């Protein structure tokens, strides 16, 4: 009853993930947090 | 047949990818509302119901529509785990 | 509620069959990654 291992239930494809211009920005949100004093 | 399917085609290096990108895409374009559409107020998809042109509550039809700008970007690797699963909440109403 | 469905459980095909299996006698482990029992009855069938 597993997902098939195929199509859409292929390893290759699977983890493929989708982000929006402006959540690109969450690059930005772990970028200025760092160098103290 | 459905929107620029031949060009949405091109977009992905296979066939699967674009139906795992779409549906993915439309999860969190069903998830928080439509609150996080890279698609402007003029170029939302509508219906014609009670005489009256409504945004369509088809979320897999408007990811399709989406990406079709290429607004969106893809890939294997983007972000972390968890890590993904407040940022989107935050700039957008998790609620 | 308007929700898009969730991903789902174990059917009663498999579990039912692991269970038949186990009735007759042969060990049925559903081992992850690195070949650790996962709990494909969640709670449960484990004991204590």
């Amino acid at each position: 009853g597993r997902l098939i291992p195929a199509g859409t239930g292929s390893d290759f494809v699977r983890f493929t993930q989708v982000v929006d211009q402006k959540t690109l920005k969450a690059i930005e949100e772990a970028r200025k947090e760092a160098v103290e004093a | 047949a459905e929107p620029g399917i031949d060009k949405l085609f091109g977009m992905v290096d296979s066939k699967y990818r674009l139906t795992v990108v779409v549906a993915k895409r439309a999860q969190q374009l069903l998830r928080h509302g439509f609150k996080n559409t890279v698609l402007e107020p003029e170029e939302r998809p509508k219906m014609q119901t009670l005489e009256g042109l409504f945004d369509d509550p088809n979320a897999e039809t408007w990811a399709m529509k989406e990406l079709l700008t290429g607004r969106l970007v893809f890939g294997e690797n983007l972000v972390p785990e968890d890590r993904l699963q407040k940022e989107m909440e935050r700039i957008y109403p998790g609620e | 509620k308007g929700e898009d469905v969730p991903e789902p459980s174990v059917p009663e095909s498999f579990r039912v069959l692991v269970k038949e299996l186990q009735a007759l006698a042969l060990d049925v482990q559903t081992l992850d990654e690195k070949d650790n029992p996962v709990d494909i009855f969640e709670g449960l069938a484990s004991k204590r």
